[PDB]
RNA sequence: UGGCGGUAGCGU
């Protein structure tokens, strides 16, 4: 019956995390099912990269609390989960964050190697409330997919532990609300094809026209199985 | 090559322990029960098999028959070892076997709950809802209009 | 692959004597080293002896009567060694 | 803090002693995780005295029942202060409200 | 009280929305009751009782 | 391992019958299982392709709540019988065939006038039953190419047929399936045991191979998702 | 790698 091809025809870029992206034609089965699927695969399977393991100057344990910050450890580390960050080209990132007076602590104030992009700037870490109290701390950047619990990662004990090296779990997923409602679309004069709206709310570490094509690539490699069959 | 080794691979967790494990629950019943044990009921045998998580998973239908709520209530658990007990467990702590009730002879297993509620939303007719006066050859294209 | 032992129960009857033969035949098939008849689809020996007893091929009175043959034919083999 | 409340979780947060309840009224002048200074006003230093009042919070001890007693700063420095306002809050408290 | 309070925050005065399953992207028949309870956690964890 | 997805390598394949048929399929992805037992129920039910039955002709016969006499059987019944056939057609979209038969006994669908492109899968299936001699039946079945399920309220007034005398309308099943469902059940690999096994057990009208429909379903996705690829 | 009583609390 020779099924027409849809195609992402524009993307629109409201704010920096906020985005709409439209997919037409479609026929009046398609749409739903696929709907269905890249929102499932989008929020599910998307990768991205978080902050696991961090090391402070002067804190044995994360259960402490440092002079000159009105935030315990815990605060810190739960600040330094949300952060968003982008890599692009290399798995493991290191970066040192070294600030002195009385202020709010940002992400903008962490060291950028260049390769590095801050999403958020704005982004508070801490508080300094002295200004003789300094704060340097070390975190890691690493890519994955999912979340990923830090016992998991406390599980691999081949190098041991270096007292003072706080584990943080990753929450991979670079995107938190995803929707989609499909429509009626206006081609050529067939009234059955319709266009598909995707409305995706991320972290702004990942482009919508990327993630669309990874969510795609990976639903079909799924279904290259499905087509071999026996 | 010795039981030193085998407890050393148990506390190591291989996956080969894991590939044991599941060999040997493969048809080995456990004894499943509640600490107020009133009736003859109150202990049934399950055949096993592996979960993830931290608690027990146990049998909607069978909860009535235990009177035990899942709301915070501990199930305890034995394992019998010769024969003649896996024997007893597939014979008689059987919860299949286990249908009428002792005390009148009425079913112990019953449905009840979202189940039944499930059964009456499947079962009310409306008069002016989609797809009235149609006319079907078999449940298979009832089930295919309906999805 | 059993869930059901009402056919087996009718078969042998009393519900009791039938856990006795089982567990005789298990027995059998575990340390005694014998030979189970019918088909073993990965199953230990507990439910070979369920489904024997299902297929009407062991009850007790085939048992014994095994049993007194293969003693009768041994010690007749072994008064034929010493002699 | 609980989106339904009874209003009551205010005085219960106050009368119970997890908060730490400012005795007289003044300006911060030092904040921390761990200690809060405060420079009390004019009309409240008793002749002879430093008017500082230093509060010392209780940081990861043990309950009688092994869970966490923990106590985090709410104030910021050179916020205002009177004598009955809350400091720091305990366990289960949120801005001096029961938050269970 | 309730109801204007939900007309002020212009969502449904019924209190009841339509959702949609996650799972097979179906739309539910009946509109089901939603919105933010307060929930605790009791001192019977799990870890210290098997 | 970001890129990397896991691959289910033991397809398994049960025919119960020529047309009942179970796969097995395992390990799968988390949440992957739902998602795509999801989307192939869909594509599968709603969107293939088929040939069947669209309205039918009988002389003497005006209306479905009318009778004929000779034949036990209801004009209902009659349709619904027309609807159970299944016919495949090569040459063209839309066939006209003439079905007469006169006598006692059972008209089956071997009695239907066979064209070289129409075949008919399954001879034995029974149309009616002709109680008598001299009564005779004739009918002038249309079957078109379709998608689907359209049912005969959609085109009670939108096809436009003007009411041809004795031109009753009936429902199309293009689609060769008759029921799929699909579960998911948890299957172990390595330590991780929270992974997803799907299990659909799905039913045809004999015009093609169960596997053949589900490898067509396939392929009607994997070319539908060829613009968003890489 | 040592358990015997008592006290208080929790779930049916
Ligand atoms: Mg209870």
């Amino acid at each position: 019956t020779e099924f027409l091809k849809p195609r992402l025809v524009d993307i629109e870029q409201v704010s920096s995390t906020h985005a709409k992206v439209t997919l037409e034609p479609l026929e009046r089965g398609f749409g739903h099912t696929l709907g269905n699927a890249l929102r499932r695969i989008l929020l599910s399977s998307m990768p991205g990269c978080a902050v696991t393991e961090v090391e402070i100057d002067g804190v044995l344990h994360e259960y402490s609390t440092k002079e000159g910050v009105q935030e315990d450890i815990l605060e810190i580390l739960l600040n330094l989960k949300g952060l968003a960050v982008r890599v692009q080209g290399k798995d493991e990132v290191i970066l040192t964050l070294n600030k002195s007076g009385i202020g709010p602590v940002t992400a903008a104030d962490i060291t950028h190697d260049g390769d590095v992009e801050i999403v958020k700037p704005q982004h508070v870490i801490c508080h300094l409330t002295d200004e003789n109290a300094s704060i340097s701390m070390r975190i890691k950047v690493q890519r994955g997919r999912g979340y990923v619990p830090a016992s998991t990662r406390i599980h691999s004990e081949e190098d041991e532990r270096p007292i003072g090296r706080l584990l943080v779990d990753a929450c991979y997923s670079p995107v938190e609300r995803i929707a989609y409602n499909v429509e009626a679309a206006r081609v050529e004069q067939r009234t059955d094809l319709d266009k598909l709206v995707i409305e995706m709310e991320t972290n702004g570490t990942i482009d919508p026209e990327e993630a669309i094509r990874r969510a795609a690539t990976i639903l079909a490699e799924q279904l290259e199985a499905f087509v071999d069959l026996r | 090559t010795t039981i030193k080794a085998a407890k050393k691979m148990v506390e190591r967790e291989e996956a080969v322990v894991w590939d044991i494990l599941d060999e040997v629950i493969r048809e080995h019943p456990v004894l499943l029960n509640r600490a107020p044990t009133l009736h003859r009921l109150g202990i049934q045998a399950f055949e096993p098999v592996l979960i993830e998580g931290k608690a027990i998973q146990l049998h909607p239908l069978v909860c009535a028959a235990y009177n035990a709520d899942f709301d915070g209530d501990q199930m305890a658990v034995h394992v019998p070892l010769t024969l003649e007990a896996q024997l007893e467990a597939r014979a008689l702590m059987m919860s299949t076997n286990n249908i009428l009730s002792p005390a009148n002879g009425e079913p112990i297993i019953v449905p009840s709950q979202d189940v039944v509620l499930g059964l009456y939303y499947m079962t009310r007719d409306c008069v002016n809802a989609k797809g009235e006066g149609m006319v079907l050859t078999g449940p298979k294209e009832a089930e295919r209009l309906y999805r | 692959a059993r869930v059901t032992v009402q056919d087996a129960v009718e078969k042998i009857g009393n519900r009791f004597d039938l856990v006795l033969v089982a567990a005789r035949r298990a027995r059998q098939m575990q340390v005694g080293g014998k030979d189970p008849l019918v088909p073993e689809e990965n199953d230990k020996t507990t439910v070979i002896a369920l489904r024997e007893i299902e297929e009407g091929l062991i009850n007790n009175q085939i048992l014994d009567v095994r049993e007194r043959q293969e003693q009768q034919e041994q010690e007749a083999a072994e008064l034929q060694a010493v002699t | 803090k609980p989106l339904v409340g009874t209003g009551m979780e205010r005085a219960v947060a106050v009368d119970s002693g997890v908060t730490a309840v400012a005795k007289r009224g003044g300006v911060v002048q030092y904040v921390d995780a761990s200690r809060i200074v405060i420079k009390v006003n004019e009309d409240e230093m008793y002749p002879g005295e430093a008017g500082i009042d230093i509060y010392n919070l209780t940081k990861y001890t043990r309950s009688n029942q092994n869970t966490c007693i923990n106590q985090m700063p709410c104030v910021s420095l050179g916020e205002p202060v009177e004598r009955g306002d809350v400091l720091a809050d305990g366990p289960s408290t949120d801005l001096g409200e029961l938050a269970l | 009280e309730i109801k204007e309070l939900l007309k002020l925050g212009d969502l449904p005065t019924s209190g009841q929305i339509r959702l949609y399953d996650g799972r097979t992207g179906e739309q539910f028949e009946r509109p089901v009751t939603v919105g933010y309870m307060y929930m605790l956690k009791l001192n019977h964890l799990v870890d210290d009782k098997m």
